[PDB]
């Protein structure tokens, strides 16, 4: 799970 | 909805979304070794990336795309966006690069890192171009939004994807409309509008070049164990490998 | 100067007349299609095209008015971008394929024969699809190629003397004239003002992608050189070396 | 002056 993908959610 | 905004609304939205200007971690009790300078620049990029994601979510229409398209566009554009912001911040400081307010560097300081002075020289030349053109903040924010939407847009066959791609192209056209409107409001003649539109968009060829050279350099630094990189930067860099 | 006084029609006509020939590759179906064989075909073709590119550049309005050092600088910056935009143009009529030459039409599965090449193929193919989407016209293509030649190296172009400053300003004036020519062509074709400005931007954004693919191709070519995958001509080695 | 490209641009 990419950090960037995570940050685009919150 | 995003595609129904007027030119004034688009520029206003982009101006309001501008990210904060962060400080580097620079401790002036320590000298600028290659490793320390690389650590300062990459740590700054890491912290700026969080704010870049907030900014991207405020670019009209961006959050209407799938998360895969948002990831891909940011993976393609991130260093271009950092670098165009750097050049903008440096306009008022001929001969220097304002990485942060506490990290204003000249080309000789760039020699602290092998291969970096060549990149500094290109960024400094681009800052001179911004000054020559009297680049305005309204034009700068349009260019940054264009980079975000354009840099990754050709490497995009389902229906949903074609839909997302069409949305991006329609928004790129709306930003063109906004740039022309700003130039017309500012008093430029019709010929001056198309000539300046082209001058501005050609900036993006040079920004792309500098991002590619910076990405190659960052990979080289990583491959030589010069600097540890965050998981985010490792993944951002791996998107280009 | 005479070149800086040309009309839009004169600029477009001059660029159409300067178009280089389309050369053939050495492709032989009987040869094992190894990484080394494919890369030999591509580098051999690029070498032969470079000679014709020099003749073409000398016909771009104003180019021969610059110093020899200026001309070398601009070609060293732009050469692979110019080859690649020509490749994309030739490939427009062939969805899913890259027309390196009339006898060398390669798909992405053939590109997989070379390490690191399919990624480059995918970018070039996507750019060809964009050309198709836009219905790019030959008059627009030739203006873009001239813009690459004059723009790619112009930020690093030295202006440390009055004469070199003058030449740098001449390049920027000619870039403006080529923009004028593109707009004139699109107006004559019936586009509204809004459509003209939108299309000008769409066309110039292509050049960001061309730059990207050139940089990726140059890194790949350097890797091939370092790994001794294929022999490169003296000219290619010198052009490659001008990119560090 | 000894670059191949320099020679081709003259010839
Ligand atoms: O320019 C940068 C930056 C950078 C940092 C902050 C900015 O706002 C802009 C660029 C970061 O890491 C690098 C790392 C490199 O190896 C080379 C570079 O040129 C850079
Ligand atoms: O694309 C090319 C071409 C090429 C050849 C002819 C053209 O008209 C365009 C590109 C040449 O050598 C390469 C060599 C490489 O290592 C990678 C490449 O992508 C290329
Ligand atoms: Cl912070
Ligand atoms: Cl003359
Ligand atoms: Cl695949
Ligand atoms: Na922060
Ligand atoms: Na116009
Ligand atoms: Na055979």
């Amino acid at each position: 799970h990419k950090i960037l993908h995570r940050l685009l959610q919150d | 909805l995003a595609l129904s905004l007027t030119a004034d609304q688009i520029i206003s939205a982009l101006l309001e979304a501008e990210p904060p200007i962060l400080y580097s971690e620079y401790d002036p009790s320590r000298p600028f070794s290659e490793a320390y300078m690389m650590g300062l620049l990459t740590n700054l990029a890491d912290r700026e990336l969080v704010h870049m994601i907030n900014w991207a979510k405020k670019v009209p229409g961006f959050v209407d795309l799938s998360l895969h398209d948002q990831v891909h566009l940011l993976e393609s554009a991130w260093l271009e966006i950092l670098m165009i912001g750097l050049v903008w911040r440096s306009m008022d400081h001929p001969g220097k690069l304002l990485f942060a307010p506490d990290l204003l560097l000249d080309r000789e300081q760039g020699k602290s890192v092998e291969g970096m002075v060549e990149i500094f020289d290109m960024l400094l030349a681009t800052s001179e171009r911004f000054r020559e053109m009297k680049l305005q903040r309204e034009e700068f924010v349009c260019l940054k939004a264009i980079i975000l939407l354009n840099s990754g847009v050709y490497t995009f066959s389902t229906l949903k994807s074609l839909e997302n791609k069409e949305k991006i192209h329609r928004m790129l056209d709306k930003i063109t409309d906004a740039l022309i409107w700003y130039m017309a409001k500012s008093g430029l003649s019709l010929q001056q509008q198309h000539q300046r539109l082209a001058q501005l968009l050609l900036i993006l060829s040079h920004i792309r070049h500098m991002s590619n050279k910076g990405m190659e350099h960052l990979y080289s630094m990583k491959s030589k164990n010069v600097v540890p990189l965050s998981d985010l930067l490792l993944e951002m860099l791996d998107a280009h490998r």
